[PDB]
């Protein structure tokens, strides 16, 4: 859980870095749902990939 | 008549056999890794793949 | 669902939420047995049980029993809605005692309402009249076999 | 055989002795008697009925028809709804229509027993009706379709391509076998247009 | 962007083998419980025999 939280923060800041580099503020692909709490929050890896 | 009693307790033995096999089935369905989890697996993997 | 409802949709006796004792233990055991017996629509059943949209006719359709049986169970238990599992289990046990005796729920209510006091020493003499006794006997006996 | 009007309403207090006798003879509870009256169409105001030998014979014929096919009153009502003779009363069954109904019921029961399907399940899988509201599976389909796919690529013109795109989601929400089978179920439902 | 790209990717990698390991251990656990229940049922059956 802690590692997934760290990786989610990392991917969000990477998304913001890509937004700055492309000078656009509308593109979003990390839209949550990676932590499916009904199943211990699994299958976040392939979604983030 | 003691033979009859032995036969009847054999009947209750096999009845307990059915009882704990049904218990095995229900606990297997109540296990953690199950059909809902595996359907989540297959669907997410198919789409993301 | 139980914790989200905070034992409000479960009901309690003399305590808010629920104290950890035999009453709540038995209530939870019977509730889990009911959930197990729910069947395939049990998922949706619990779904609107989270809400307050679980209606009497929907419960009748899910359990497969008679809507008039459910209605007479309502009017016998005195509950107008399945606010809590206390009311739900009261209705379920009324249906159970009706079905075990193979007799109508209002007949069960009439049998229970018999204050067999026979000229005081208690609340009152609720003994039915002669024709009422005859009709009640007919209704409670109508569901037997041939032999 | 007196012709007097008695009510078969299960909620009716002070049930008639003749009503109780009919209940015991038919071996069905009062709710099933009401369902039989609904099926026969001989129902009247306040769910009353004239005690006539014709109506008694019709009800007993319905009971025998259920018994010979080993089905209850509710299942009989369901199969009557699913039958081509739906929306008709037992009184409105001609001398040639009754044998047709009998033979149709026999063939249906034989095929159903061969296929090993229950009653309410075959009701649901034969009628085009709905449960009544949004199911948790439909909610999951919404929650997995709105984020994953937006209008950007969903607003295309190729209906078959849209079906291909939506197929894996349908398979996920229906616990189906393959995306192509989900697509083909989508093709059925689109050529049917339920809603 | 690229540096964030690779290390988010590899953090996701460790997340994925963590998920696979937890799934495998859950399967092993439920196998253990099913075998234990089978042994218990066998022992009362032996008692009745």
């Amino acid at each position: 859980y802690q590692f997934f939280d760290l990786t989610q923060s990392f991917c969000l800041m990477a998304q913001e870095a890509l937004r700055r580099e492309l000078t656009d503020n509308g593109v979003t692909f990390i839209r949550g749902g990676a932590w499916n709490g009904t199943t211990a929050g699994l299958m976040a890896g392939e979604t983030l990939l | 008549k003691i033979r009859r009693e032995a036969a009847q307790m054999q009947v209750e033995y096999q009845e307990t056999q059915q009882a704990h096999t049904q218990a095995q089935l229900e606990l297997l369905q109540r296990k953690f890794t199950n059909k809902a989890l595996y359907s989540w697996m297959r669907g997410k993997l198919s789409a993301i793949y | 669902v139980l914790v989200i409802s905070g034992f409000a949709v479960l009901g309690a006796k003399n305590q808010p939420a629920g104290q950890h004792n035999i009453d709540t233990l038995f209530s939870l055991y019977r509730f889990h047995q009911w959930i197990n017996g729910l069947g395939n629509p049990g998922s949706d059943t619990l779904d609107m049980l989270r809400q307050q949209t679980l209606t009497a006719d929907r419960l009748a359709s899910v359990m497969g029993l008679d809507i008039s049986m459910v209605t007479q169970a309502m009017v016998s238990a005195g509950v107008n809605q399945l606010q809590c599992w206390q009311d739900i289990n009261t209705v379920l046990q009324w249906i159970d005692v009706a079905s075990a005796l193979h007799t109508m729920p209002s007949v069960i209510r009439t049998l229970v309402n018999i204050r067999y006091v026979t000229a005081l020493n208690k609340a009152e003499s609720n003994l039915p009249s002669w024709d009422e006794w005859q009709t009640l006997a007919e209704n409670m006996e109508a569901g037997l076999s041939t032999q | 055989a007196d012709g007097n009007t008695v009510s078969i309403d299960p909620d009716e207090e002070q049930s008639t002795f003749a009503r109780s006798a009919l209940m015991r003879g038919l071996g069905v509870n009062s709710g099933e008697l009401y369902q039989l009256g609904k099926l026969a169409g001989v129902l009247d105001a306040q769910n009353t009925i004239t005690l006539s030998v014709f109506v008694i014979s019709s009800l007993y014929r319905l009971t025998l028809l259920a018994r010979v096919h080993q089905l209850t009153v509710n299942e009989l009502c369901m199969l009557y709804g699913l039958s081509p003779f739906n929306g008709k009363t037992t009184a409105s069954l001609s001398s040639g229509e009754l044998p047709r109904l009998v033979i149709w019921l026999y063939q249906v029961t034989q095929w159903l027993t061969e296929a090993e399907i229950t009653t309410e399940a075959i009701w649901l899988l034969c009628t085009p009706e709905f449960s009544g509201n949004i199911s948790p599976e439909i909610s999951n389909l919404l929650n997995n379709l709105r984020p994953s796919i937006s209008e950007d690529m969903a607003q295309s013109h190729n209906r078959e391509l849209q079906a291909e795109i939506l197929a894996p989601f349908i398979a996920a929400t229906l616990h189906l076998a393959s995306p192509d089978m989900a697509r083909y179920i989508l093709l059925w439902t689109d050529n049917l247009r339920p809603g | 962007f690229p540096v964030m790209l690779e290390r988010t990717r590899n953090l996701v990698a460790q997340l994925t083998q963590f998920g696979t390991s937890l799934l495998s251990m859950a399967e092993h656990d439920d196998a253990d419980e099913l075998t234990t229940l089978l042994l218990q049922q066998g022992m009362e059956l032996a008692t009745q025999s």
